[PDB]
DNA sequence: CAGGCACGTGTCAGATATATACATCCGAT
DNA sequence: ATCGGATGTATATATCTGACACGTGCCTGGAGACTAGGGAGTAATCCCCTTGGCGGTTAAAACGCGGGGGACAGCGCGTACGTGCGTTTAAGCGGTGCTAGAGCTGTCTACGACCAATTGAGCGGCCTCGGCACCGGGATTCTCGAT
DNA sequence: ATCGAGAATCCCGGTGCCGAGGCCGCTCAATTGGTCGTAGACAGCTCTAGCACCGCTTAAACGCACGTACGCGCTGTCCCCCGCGTTTTAACCGCCAAGGGGATTACTCCCTAGTCT
């Protein structure tokens, strides 16, 4: 069937990054896997947040705070700053 | 003295039954209705209507909303909803229910055109319900009622003398009209513990005799198929109507006929009775109870005034079976 | 109507998928609705995530006269990193390797 | 089939060469057994799991994604396959 | 003498840096499989294994046992010691947890 | 009013059935809540889990009985599928 | 009978657990098979810590559960000690464990 | 109050009775040091998390739960308290 | 002048804290720490009692652990007396180093 | 959707835990 | 052998608990018999992927043996850490007083679920040549007994 | 305390190879444009408990004295593991069958929804 992967856009952000680098199959496929359990964490912690104050919505806090608590120090940092410049620039239209 | 409420509730109970599905909401709905269709007063004010029995939160904000508006914004809504409103009429023809209308409408099919055009998507049973939509709707008057009764009496009787045919429901109880026909059939070879045949034989007779026009299913126990008295060759022809037959032991011929025969506040009063004076009654016999509330051997039952002496009751006739 | 169809992730000038994002958010059962906010902020940090790693493996493979990431320059790259280490403390890369680690003891005295 | 007797098909060149990949300089000659059954025990341990996992789908073939999930619940996440 | 032979040590550290260096399995395909299939045996008769399953199988049980004999070898080098020892995975085996 | 939760009179009626005669002190059952809180919420994440896991959208007695293999050890996962299996058909037999 | 906790004949609520399992937005669907086998787990797994505490507990002439109960019970025992490895009970305390080379000559 | 310096609050007697709870029998001089250090990275590393829960619930008071919930999030899975 | 031999005095307090279930650390010197710890992330906190309760018996829980593991390794290291270097390899074989 | 009642919360007499005096009992110097 | 902490025993606080009183939101709620569809079980076949058997090569495992460097036991020492005692000081308990913010409730309103309708991005299939694996030899570098 | 000899490794160059990357033809999930129900943002209240302060009380903490035992350094014994050479051996690759497991259909058969007294 169709299956789904991020392998486009990985491709897409290497090309971003580094114009004149390749990538293999298998570190393509552990690229995969790391994005799917990053976003498995961070989901998995927005929800038990939502569930925790009672709320019935994850939005953008929740997921900045989900974020914030599982990335380390200026990682977080980062993320967060680059998350809420995202999330600015798209509810700019 | 509460037309107005009574009738506007009663469609709200349906959308439970056909599109909600929800049969705990339409068992409430329905007996608010008859309470308050019995109650001989104007009501003013839903609080008033809490004293009530059956009547609770829900029931009294709605009433006191439709006395300050007239209608109700839920019901307007659903009123004009296509989807319930097609499902509502597909349920009124008869075989069609929640699960058959909600595919109708959802393959489209929701108005009797469609389901004239969708002959191969309806089985037999659907077939004949649609066939008869409007015969079945119409009122039965009691003298037509009468001419059947002996047709179907004189029919069994001549299939075996022996036979026992009661009509029994609002006619025996002896209301100008009825909706649809409970015959009741014994025989003294068939008991609790003794053939197959006896109600293929009287179906088969009344087929034969023109009576009977259809047959929706058929069984070794009960029947249900439609039968029309025939014209006196110049009038119109008299409408459809579904008649039910059903076949009992001889032990428990009696007591299927005063189950019948009602009404249901009267069968649940004798019910009452029975259970207060240690017995226990139901379609089939009438069983003493013990200390315990253990069951025992069922009594033998000969006639209805046997079943009244077993609890201790005067015997009623069917007309006093009201309540 | 029906103006010029524009990707939400082009509007919020992401490289990821915020609409598959939304979707997969939808249908993991984390919450009975999701705010419209959700997708593009976890869209980013996903982004910010794969960058960072990707720009370290490349760093990794051009020390190492490779224009191809292979799993060994992934492992280095993850392992090297202090911020990325803890992040990634309990996992185990595919045909990764060890970085070269000799303890001091070990080493020829002399 | 019936296979038995079988856990000393790790051999001692193999355990010597994971130990110096983990780097160790002398290797002591009692620690094949140790290292053979801590080998047991976590092998069944995550098999164990996996065949539990791939009995729930009614399957008889173990597929990877069952042996990474396996692997995942006793907090292993290996990445690369699936 | 008549031959060259290294000193006991320098053979260590040597190919330490080759097994270090590199990233194959170690561990012979086979011998595995079998020691694989024979564990799962006992859990239910006749189960089939995917090859992809029996190779993730590998890399974790070779990540787990590396693992584990780095805490061993840093278990030595503190008991003022460079031969590792049972006692020593013991050891580290119940500070990590395990037992 | 603020209705708190509990489940202090369940844990209650369990040790009269199995420890007629002794009682129990107040942290102690804020203990046995927080440790059946916990187990609750373990199982039916993994249940939950093995369901999207199976493509499924449904949790019935299978998930919950794997969970309970999968959380639980050995002797105790073998009582508790036992108890399990023996509830559920008592309860469906009626 | 009529609550469905006595039909199954359990003592934990079979209603609330199906209740919690639809709060707790585990799946969209769940049937109604689950709540009973859950509450009939939890209900064993408690009736287990229990006993083990009483077992615990009267061995001091006491006869009132202590959270120290609770963490002789969970402790001593080896199932339900790797079921709670990592698990610290307020006021549990530890097992009192010497060890030999500790000891006096 | 801006506190300067409470490290020091945790005496050496309490560090002692601690060790004595966990089973030693003789303790070195510069395991205070050690411990106050261990104690503190595991305080802040705690009340960060606690810290952003509350913030996150636009609330200025510390809850019990809070810390409960930043405990078990690092699977030191406390009992007792909610 | 009785004195007791070095080391029976710490076998009698050693059952005397393992059969205990006391918080052995002073309420207001740790309350006092946590609240300039947590001062450092946010100013103008304050704490419920049974947060710092629980935050006390997490820690208590944690060291003990800690010294029992330390006990652990001084023991394999042919010692009865622990020193930093105990603490730092189990730490760092614990995993968090 | 609706009453029946199973929990939740609050109260108070009181079994049970705890602390405080004296008489044995066992490890050290 | 005798003297300080563990034991035991009787008694007197004291205290936190379990059986009632009452309020309040969950929750469990017509059964039966005659008709159909429909999942389940069995039966029967098509890919086909993993399993099993036979045979040939050879890299890897197994075995023997000579050390030599480290595991380990014993001795001596010195100073760091234990136990004990007098003195201080700060936790702890118990009040008093204040108010910041947790908790609850009413109210709209902006926001996300949901459904036709549309269409462009991403996935499956199919080339193809270039970074990379491998081989070969020469140059470079690391290590070891010898002087 | 280096030096020549022996061995391990690096570098450079040549050669073949198979999958990384690109292109084409789609499909269906992402996007638009609306409607409609409700979660919660936001004010307003209570009133709980967290904070601040003060005054005994005494038990824990601290500084010092002093003894001794254990960590550590040193020395000597011996033993067993490492490095290397020789001898199996089964790991691995190649081929075949092959056979039931997954994937469909064919037929039937009891379970159950509907449906209507």
């Amino acid at each position: 069937s169709r299956k789904e992967s991020y392998s486009v856009y990985v491709y897409k952000v290497l090309k971003q990054v580094h114009p004149d680098t390749g990538i293999s199959s298998k570190a393509m496929g552990i690229m995969n896997s790391f994005v799917n359990d990053i976003f498995e964490r961070i989901a998995g912690e927005a929800s038990r947040l939502a569930h925790y104050n009672k709320r019935s919505t994850i939005t953008s806090r929740e997921i900045q705070t989900a974020v914030r608590l599982l990335l380390p120090g200026e990682l977080a940092k980062h993320a967060v700053s680059e998350g809420t410049k995202a999330v600015t620039k798209y509810t700019s239209s | 003295l509460n037309g107005g409420i009574t009738d506007m509730l009663t469609e709200l109970a349906n959308f439970e039954k056909n599109v909600s599905q929800a049969i705990h909401k339409y068992n409430a709905y329905r007996k608010a209705a008859s309470v308050i269709a019995k109650y001989p007063h104007k009501i003013k004010s839903g609080a008033e209507a809490k004293k009530l029995p059956g009547v609770g939160t829900k029931i009294a904000e709605k009433i006191d909303e439709f006395l300050a508006t007239g209608k109700l914004r839920k019901l307007e809504k659903i009123r004009q909803d296509d989807t319930s409103s097609s499902i509502n009429f597909l349920t009124r023809v008869s075989g069609i229910g929640p699960s058959a209308a909600r595919k109708f409408v959802d393959e489209g099919i929701k108005t009797l055109e469609d389901l004239r055009k969708n002959e191969d998507k309806l089985n037999h049973h659907q077939r004949i319900g649609l066939k008869y939509f409007g015969d079945f709707e119409k009122r039965i008057p009691r003298e037509e009622m009468l001419q059947m009764q002996d047709i179907v009496l004189n029919e069994v009787k001549k299939v075996d003398s022996e036979y026992i045919a009661t009509v029994c429901g609002s006619f025996r109880r002896g209301a100008e009209s009825s909706g649809d026909m409970d015959v009741l059939l014994t025989h003294p070879s068939f008991t609790s513990e003794s053939q197959p045949k006896l109600l293929h034989q009287v179906v088969e007779q009344l087929q034969k005799v023109h009576f009977i026009t259809d047959t929706l299913s058929k069984g070794e126990t009960k029947f249900m198929g439609v039968c029309q008295l025939p014209s006196k060759n110049d009038e119109k022809e008299y409408p459809h109507r579904r008649i039910d037959i059903r076949l009992i032991p001889k032990d428990q011929y009696y007591c299927g006929v005063l189950y019948f025969t009602g009404s249901d506040i009267f069968n649940k009063n004798m019910r009452a009775h029975a259970l207060e004076k240690g017995f226990t009654i139901n379609e089939y016999t009438i069983r003493p109870l013990g200390v315990t509330g253990v069951a025992g051997e069922p009594l033998p039952v000969d006639s209805e005034k046997d079943i009244f002496d077993y609890i201790q009751w005067k015997y009623r006739e069917p007309k006093d079976r009201s309540e | 109507a029906r103006a010029k169809a524009k990707t939400r992730s082009s509007r919020a000038g992401l490289q990821f998928p915020v609409g598959r994002v939304h979707r997969l958010l939808r249908k993991g059962n984390y919450a009975e609705r999701v705010g419209a906010g959700a997708p593009v902020y976890l869209a980013a940090v996903l982004e910010y995530l794969t960058a960072e790693i990707l720009e370290l493996a490349g760093n990794a493979a051009r020390d190492n006269k490779k224009t191809r990431i292979i799993p060994r320059h992934l492992q280095l790259a993850i392992r090297n990193d202090e911020e990325l280490n803890k992040l990634l403390g309990k996992v185990t890369i595919a045909q990764g390797g060890v970085l070269p680690n000799i303890q001091a003891v070990l080493l020829p005295k002399k | 089939k019936v296979l038995r007797d079988n856990i000393q098909g790790i051999t001692k060149p193999a355990i010597r060469r994971l130990a110096r990949r983990g780097g160790v300089k002398r290797i002591s000659g009692l620690i094949y057994e140790e290292t053979r059954g801590v080998l047991k025990v976590f092998l069944e341990n995550v098999i164990r799991d996996a065949v539990t996992y791939t009995e729930h789908a009614k399957r008889k073939t173990v597929t990877a994604m069952d042996v990474v999930y396996a692997l995942k619940r006793q907090g292993r996440t290996l990445y690369g396959f699936g | 003498k008549k031959p060259h032979r290294y000193r006991p040590g320098t053979v260590a550290l040597r190919e330490i840096r080759r097994y270090q260096k590199s990233t194959e399995l170690l561990i012979r395909k086979l011998p595995f499989q079998r020691l694989v299939r024979e564990i799962a045996q006992d859990f239910k008769t006749d189960l089939r294994f995917q090859s992809s399953a029996v190779m993730a199988l590998q890399e974790a049980s070779e990540a787990y046992l590396v693992g584990l004999f780095e805490d061993t070898n840093l278990a030595a080098i503190h008991a003022k010691r460079v031969t590792i020892m049972p006692k020593d995975i013991q050891l580290a085996r119940r500070i990590r947890g395990e037992r």
